[PDB]
RNA sequence: CCGACUUACCAACCCGAUGCAAACUGCGAAUACCGGAGAAUGUUAUCACGGGAGACACACGGCGGGUGCUAACGUCCGUC
RNA sequence: UCCUCCUAAAGAGUAACGGAGGAGCACGAAGGUUGGCUAAUCCUGGUCGGACAUCAGGAGGUUAGUGCAAUGGCAUAAGCCAGCUUGACUGCGAGCGUGACGGCGCGAGCAGGUGCGAAAGCAGGUCAUAGUGAUCCGGUGGUUCUGAAUGGAAGGGCCAUC
RNA sequence: CGUCGUAGUCCGGAUUGGAGUCUGCAACUCGACUCCAUGAAGUCGGAAUCGCUAGUAAUCGUGGAUCAGAAUGCCACGGUG
RNA sequence: UGCCUGGCGGCCGUAGCGCGGUGGUCCCACCUGACCCCAUGCCGAACUCAGAAGUGAAACGCCGUAGCGCCGAUGGUAGUGUGGGGUCUCCCCAUGCGAGAGUAGGGAACUGCCAGGCAU
RNA sequence: CGCGGGGUGGAGCAGCCUGGUAGCUCGUCGGGCUCAUAACCCGAAGGUCGUCGGUUCAAAUCCGGCCCCCGCAACCA
RNA sequence: CGCGGGGUGGAGCAGCCUGGUAGCUCGUCGGGCUCAUAACCCGAAGGUCGUCGGUUCAAAUCCGGCCCCCGCAACCA
């Protein structure tokens, strides 16, 4: 492997907001701090909420009622 | 007719030069190169001599 | 007017056509023309006879044509000696094959391609004959 | 009236044949083509061409993959 | 893959010494295993045939596919090529780069008899 | 490497399970990564290309190759030999610790995140899919960047089918769907 | 903005078919060119050298090119 | 003058006014000995990027490429990258077709070599073929050849050059 | 008094989307005001050129009439200068 | 003496493409580490070296298939002189000479050396 | 009949000098000013380089056919 | 093949005259002003001072190597 060319390559330690501790390589060395990981996403129950398309007779009945 | 015709003698004193072309418009280093000569029968490093 | 969009070049050896011929049997049509001898057929002569059996058949059935004049022939326009080279690109034709079926015909009863064919030798100087696809 | 040109022809194709010596020195083939090629005791030159390094009867033969020509040399 | 690579990538020095007609030492290394012969000028005839899947070699060597049981097997084949009496041969790395078990090997048969 | 400890040990398994396949390596594997971005200004200014390899290589666990232009076009305004794409190819431990990287760090960082396309597969199985900046990037500093890139990672898999393919990443849990 | 349907239209491209050559030969030639092992034949018709020549302006019967008009007591033509 | 093809009778060559395209070289690296790779083309997906810049699977193998106009060659590839180099050295040698000749298109091998590789093997400039032109003399530099009485040196003389 | 510092900025609210009050019987052709957000151009402006000498150009506001309500408007009054 | 497996000669598509199945004793490569000898115009990807946890997915090898490319039928065939002619832009008489075109018909190989597992 | 040139916004010319750079003016659109119009000055838009093909990565630019015109030459008894 | 003149912002013209120094007409824009294209002035941008090297605190100057144009007696095998 070239040692020279390419940057520095060493195990770091990183933390989410979810407060896993990942003991993984980067090319930084210095600790890092994120905002959200896969964990803490909202990929499997804010998705669906995501869509937020509502429906216009639902809105009809619950503003006024006849 | 754009690359100069030079005449290559030998930096070890002896009088047998080559002849080839260069091309100033392009190309201007001087052609530095190790080049034999017969009379000493041994290699030696050519100059490059102008036609004059 | 039968003519190529593009040739291989703008000239052509005048060329040779003798012995026997590969057109011998017919391959789309029901009726088509022999011609046994040898001679040319213009492009003006093919569209001819390929209009003039659209006449005869008023648009029944198909028309199929084999030999194409992608050669452009050089005649020399007249008053012009052998020399100055070879001569000027004049016109393009295809030469006769015997056994070869030029025009074919379908749709239509034996009496009316023969007499179709006939006035093929009328719009033709070519010598004719009758044929119909052969069973294998 | 501008295109009547033609090679000054250069006399390539086979010359010494299979059949015929060879003289110390003696080439086989002179072409512009490796259609003939330097198999058993045979060499190349510089320009396309090839000079066999070997005498006698030379023996003309196909061989390789490519289905391809060569030129190789018998016990004579 | 490799193999019909290294055949394509080996035709040309093959068929070099085939046509030069010098009888060519020939080498053919696997991971774990290594053939190694002794090939006539045509090729039409092997001379001395000494791998690592012979009897005494193999239990003589604690691994058979490694740079130590090669170099052990050029030293064999070429005292036993001696004792034949195989003097001149002409290189062939077979299409490989000349460095590694075969330049081991090959080390090893110009210590043991064959002149190149 | 927890990527690989994972894969060599309960993804195994798992696939086992799913495929039920009489060879054991039977399955299709992921064998590299590869991340591409396309400057057409490199003819404008090699200088900005330097940047844009010297970023690359930072963002990347090593230094980008500059390829050079195959064949000449006239409507890209480039010529041919001239260098105008990047790319980086990675394999082995630096695949599974940059895939985790991705995973965990890139996917959430993606402005505007509505999932990933599951058709990506290049007809099979070979995932293809792009981001539009460099600043969801945990290397690529956001107040040292003075031009935002590009780049779309590509993965190629030895998958015989792209439902394969999808049943591995899915037993992986790659974002799809 | 993605669009829903059909329409005696053209054809990429593959199959069931048609092809083609001065400038293509996945075919193959013949007399023979080149040759190498024989019956007879041939007043030596082969080679080397030395003395001197003509012509560098051959036509028609049996062949393939441009030609030309698939003309000619036609031509540059290669030819018995 | 000098170049790529059929013509011209399957060796050869064969016409001007029998169809099409050109040069008056260039690369000291586009090279060689020695280390590597093998095209073109189309479908699929992707932020850029569109039919095509770039990346990722698949289909074919010389239909790619030749430094040019192009033919014939070329996978071992002269087609596509590069360490050492300047064989893009030099003094000689038995030998074919065109051949009036001139010689050109063609050299096993002697040697000092250099350059290269561990070594086989070589390098005999580059895929060959367009880039070319007579004597004499003179401008020319490396070479004691004669030496207009003797010792020397001069003009006209060999390598390379217009 | 706290904060901002020559940039498209808390300049500038423009274009626009998610929801109310009133008036009007009946807000859509053809009402404003409002909560949120979208966060443009515009960096004193071109040719040529208008109204202003003193409470004067301007600029910050009030009222009125129009009118159920829907103006920057037209008309009276004031702050500053 | 025989199958499988490897190192090289005889044919160089009757060998070569395709589809239906088989091998881990010996055996190839996939494969563990690649800190090493050694490599990248980025990655031990490629090569490689210290090893054999597993491996037959791709590959290699073998049988079946005449579904393709190929071989060539036999009749038949133009043309080359040669002497004869005409219906002389081209066709025919006595022969030597003789292509192709394909077709009814075959072939996936066949063959050899040395050795490793396997048993006389 | 052959040798040259040319065909490029609505119009007239370059860029043809050996290929990548859409240039000049008139003109039309929106203006200010003008008693109104013109002039004047200030803001905009407008092109497959005659055409059909070839070389070239790419052309107006190098090459061949097609259309017209400008020219010349289109001959000797 | 040699000498000499020279390569001055965008152009041409001042400074190479034996080191200590970017000026002139126009070219562009801005500013005053005339209705103003026009004039006069003020200012701003625009210069490896053909290219590299050598002496040096001091360069364009002094010289050497290379390129571009021209004026030159000469011969153009
Ligand atoms: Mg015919
Ligand atoms: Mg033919
Ligand atoms: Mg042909
Ligand atoms: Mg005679
Ligand atoms: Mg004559
Ligand atoms: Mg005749
Ligand atoms: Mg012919
Ligand atoms: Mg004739
Ligand atoms: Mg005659
Ligand atoms: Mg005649
Ligand atoms: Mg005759
Ligand atoms: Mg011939
Ligand atoms: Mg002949
Ligand atoms: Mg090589
Ligand atoms: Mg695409
Ligand atoms: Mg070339
Ligand atoms: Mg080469
Ligand atoms: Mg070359
Ligand atoms: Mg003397
Ligand atoms: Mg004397
Ligand atoms: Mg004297
Ligand atoms: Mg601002
Ligand atoms: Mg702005
Ligand atoms: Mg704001
Ligand atoms: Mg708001
Ligand atoms: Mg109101
Ligand atoms: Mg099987
Ligand atoms: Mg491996
Ligand atoms: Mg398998
Ligand atoms: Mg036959
Ligand atoms: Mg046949
Ligand atoms: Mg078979
Ligand atoms: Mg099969
Ligand atoms: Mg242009
Ligand atoms: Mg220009
Ligand atoms: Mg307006
Ligand atoms: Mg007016
Ligand atoms: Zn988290």
């Amino acid at each position: 492997m070239k040692k020279d060319i390419h940057p520095k390559y060493e195990e770091i330690t990183a933390s989410c907001s979810c407060g896993n501790v990942m003991k993984i390589r980067s090319t930084v060395g210095h600790d890092l701090n994120l905002d959200v990981c896969s964990k803490c996403h909202p990929f499997f129950t804010g998705k669906q909420r995501d869509v937020a398309t509502g429906g216009r007779v639902d809105r009809f009945n619950k503003r006024f009622n006849i | 007719g754009i690359r100069e015709k030079i005449k290559l003698v030998s930096s070890a004193g002896t009088g047998h030069f080559y002849t080839t072309t260069k091309n100033k418009r392009t190309k201007p280093e001087k052609l530095e190169l190790k080049k034999f000569d017969p009379v000493v029968r041994q290699h030696v490093i050519y100059k490059e001599a102008k036609i004059k | 007017m039968l003519q190529p969009k593009r040739t291989k070049f703008r000239k052509m050896h005048k060329g040779r056509n003798r012995g026997l011929a590969q057109g011998t049997d017919v391959s789309f049509g029901s009726f088509g023309l022999k011609a046994v001898g040898r001679g040319r057929l213009t492009a003006r002569q093919i569209e001819a006879a390929r209009r003039a059996m659209t006449r005869a058949v008023k648009r029944q059935g198909k028309i199929w044509i084999r030999v194409f004049p992608d050669k452009p022939i050089t005649e020399k326009p007249l008053a012009v000696r052998m020399g100055k080279g070879k001569g000027n690109v004049e016109y393009w034709v295809a030469l006769i094959q015997p056994g070869k079926v030029l025009y074919e015909m379908d749709g239509v009863p034996e009496e009316l391609a023969r007499e179709a064919f006939k006035l093929a030798a009328a719009k033709l100087p070519i010598k004719t004959t009758f044929v119909t696809k052969t069973v294998m | 009236t501008r295109n009547g040109r033609d090679s000054e022809a250069k006399r390539l194709g086979v010359k010494r044949f299979g059949g015929e010596s060879v003289l110390a020195g003696s080439i086989i083939v002179r072409q512009r083509g490796t259609k003939f090629h330097a198999g058993a005791n045979v060499g190349c030159g510089r320009d396309h061409t090839l000079f066999a390094k070997a005498d006698g009867k030379v023996k003309f033969e196909v061989k390789g993959p490519k289905n391809r020509k060569f030129i190789s040399i018998e016990a004579e | 893959d490799k193999k019909s690579a290294r055949i394509r990538r080996a035709t040309r020095a093959r068929r070099k010494l085939q046509e030069l007609g010098a009888t060519r030492l020939v080498v053919h290394r696997t991971p774990r295993h290594i053939y190694a012969q002794v090939i006539a000028p045509n090729g039409s005839e092997v001379l001395v045939a000494a791998s690592t899947v012979e009897k005494a070699i193999a239990e003589q060597l604690k691994y058979t596919g490694n740079k130590d049981a090669a170099a052990a097997v050029g030293k064999a084949v070429a005292e036993r090529a001696l004792e034949k009496g195989i003097k001149d041969v002409s290189f062939d790395r077979s299409g490989f780069q000349y460095h590694g078990r075969v330049q081991a090997l090959a080390d090893a048969a110009r210590e043991a008899g064959l002149q190149f | 490497a927890k990527l690989h400890d994972y894969y060599k040990d309960e993804v195994v398994k798992k696939l086992m399970t799913e495929f039920n396949y009489n060879s054991v390596m039977q399955v299709p594997r992921v064998e590299k990564i590869t991340l591409n971005m396309g400057v057409g200004e490199a003819i404008a200014d090699k200088k900005l290309l330097d940047n844009a390899a010297a970023d690359l290589a930072a963002i990347s666990g090593q230094k980008p190759l500059i390829t050079k232009a195959r064949k000449s076009v006239a409507g890209f305004k480039i010529r041919q030999g001239y260098p105008i794409g990047c790319k980086v190819t990675l394999r082995g431990e630096r695949m599974w610790e940059f895939f985790e990287r991705l995973i965990t760090i890139a996917v959430p960082r993606i402005r505007d995140f509505r999932g990933l396309s599951a058709k990506s597969f290049d007809g099979r199985g070979n995932y293809s899919m792009g981001v539009r900046e460099q600043i969801i990037f945990p290397e690529i500093d956001y107040d040292k960047v003075d031009r935002v890139r590009g780049l779309d990672i590509t993965i190629t898999t030895t998958a015989k089918s792209d439902e394969e393919g999808r049943a591995l990443l899915a037993a992986f849990d790659f974002p799809f769907r």
